[PDB]
């Protein structure tokens, strides 16, 4: 299973 | 920008008038955006089936080109390469002992 | 790590277009299981491997809905990052990720990665630690700025040592005898005619899997470093690898060995007729 990032760059 | 390296070569051992499939492996390329195509008698051939997108550890992508061919003695087999890091594009030729 | 999971993504944006190119690959110990890409005309999460196809609709929904958060969240990066590095849209640019875990000899977390590249270079990787940050140059700083000062590695950490673990655990059962799995090279030495007094012997190694192989060549029994030229392991487009070795050498007494851990041992080789 895949992660979601969080805050972007 | 990292110049694509390329290696032209027969899935099976090559037998004059056998079917077979050639193979031309792009690697070690960025950005991923490139041209492949692969050349009987300085001619295209239509039917070149493409890897899906892939990128190694070190970031640069990587495609394998392929085509059904049926070697023969006078036949001659290229792949040629366009991609942004060079100014011309690169061609490699088969050789059946390579 | 004797076991891995890793997710490869990369975000290519598109001139003229507000969305970009989005691609992720899922990797079980560097064997492609799952790939989602934007570019496809019903845009899923997809099995890759056969051992993956047991998964039911909830699973492919759930990871494809993530993708579609993923889509958005280097959508942005990107568009932030032109400004780090004084872009213009006319252009295309490269965002890649990499991510998951490495498992011990005890199935435990060995550690977790997180890694970042714009226009094929390193941006930003998590470290080892799971708190701290690595940047690569003074733009990628403004990033690490950013996520040190709202705590983004927390919520890293825990996909990290949580679902990236469990999950791992699963394909690995699913997966069974895949895994393991190995083909014996077929092994054979060519003749070619080089210049006078001199032959070019190519040692052949195909069929074989996974890509992990050695070549070597002697005379009387002795190593040559140098002297050898070989070619990059290849794929033949049929799952096997292929490998070539050779040496130029004055007109038998030349042997060739073979090492892959498909074979009940090596593998000893010298030209025919």
């Amino acid at each position: 299973a895949s992660n979601e990032n969080m805050e972007t760059m | 920008q990292k110049t694509p390296q390329i290696q032209v070569y027969s899935r099976h051992p090559p037998e004059n008038g056998k079917p077979n499939i050639l193979n031309c492996y792009v690697t070690q390329f960025h950005p991923p955006h490139i041209e492949i195509q692969m050349l009987k008698n300085g001619k295209k051939i239509p039917k070149v089936e493409m890897s899906d997108m892939s990128f190694s550890k070190d970031w640069s992508f990587y495609i394998l080109a392929h085509t059904e061919f049926t070697p023969t003695e006078t036949d001659t087999y290229a792949c040629r390469v366009k991609h942004a890091s060079m100014a011309e594009p690169k061609t490699v030729y088969w050789d059946r002992d390579m | 790590g004797p076991h891995s999971m890793r997710y490869f993504e990369t975000a290519v944006s598109r001139p003229g277009l507000e969305e970009p190119r989005y691609i992720s690959v899922g990797y079980v110990d560097n064997k492609e299981f799952v790939r989602f890409d934007s570019d496809a005309e019903n845009p899923r999460y997809e099995p890759r491997a056969p051992w993956m196809e047991q998964e039911g609709p909830e699973y492919w929904e759930r990871e494809t809905q993530k993708a579609k958060g993923q889509e958005q969240w280097f959508r942005v990066s990107l568009r932030n990052l032109l400004g780090y590095y004084n872009q213009s849209a006319g252009g295309s640019h490269t965002l890649q990720q990499m991510s998951g875990c490495d498992l011990g000899s005890d199935w435990r977390l060995l550690r977790g990665y997180l890694q970042f590249a714009y226009e094929g270079r390193d941006y930003i990787a998590l470290n080892e630690d799971l708190k701290t940050w690595t940047a690569a140059d003074m733009a990628a700083q403004i990033t690490r700025r950013k996520w040190e000062q709202s705590g983004a590695a927390e919520a890293y950490k825990a996909y990290l040592e949580g679902e990236c673990v469990e999950w791992l655990h699963r394909y690995l059962k699913n997966g069974n005898a895949t895994l393991l799995r190995t083909d014996s090279p077929k092994a054979h030495v060519t003749h070619h005619p080089r210049s006078k007094g001199e032959v070019t012997l190519r040692c052949w190694a195909l069929g074989f899997y996974p890509a992990d192989i050695t070549l070597t060549w002697q005379l009387n029994g002795e190593e040559l470093t140098q002297d050898m030229e070989l070619v990059e392991t290849r794929p033949a487009g049929d799952g096997t690898f292929q490998k070539w070795a050779s040496v130029v050498v004055p007109l038998q007494n030349y042997t060739c060995r073979v090492y892959h851990e498909g074979l009940p041992e090596p593998l000893t080789l010298r030209w025919e007729p």
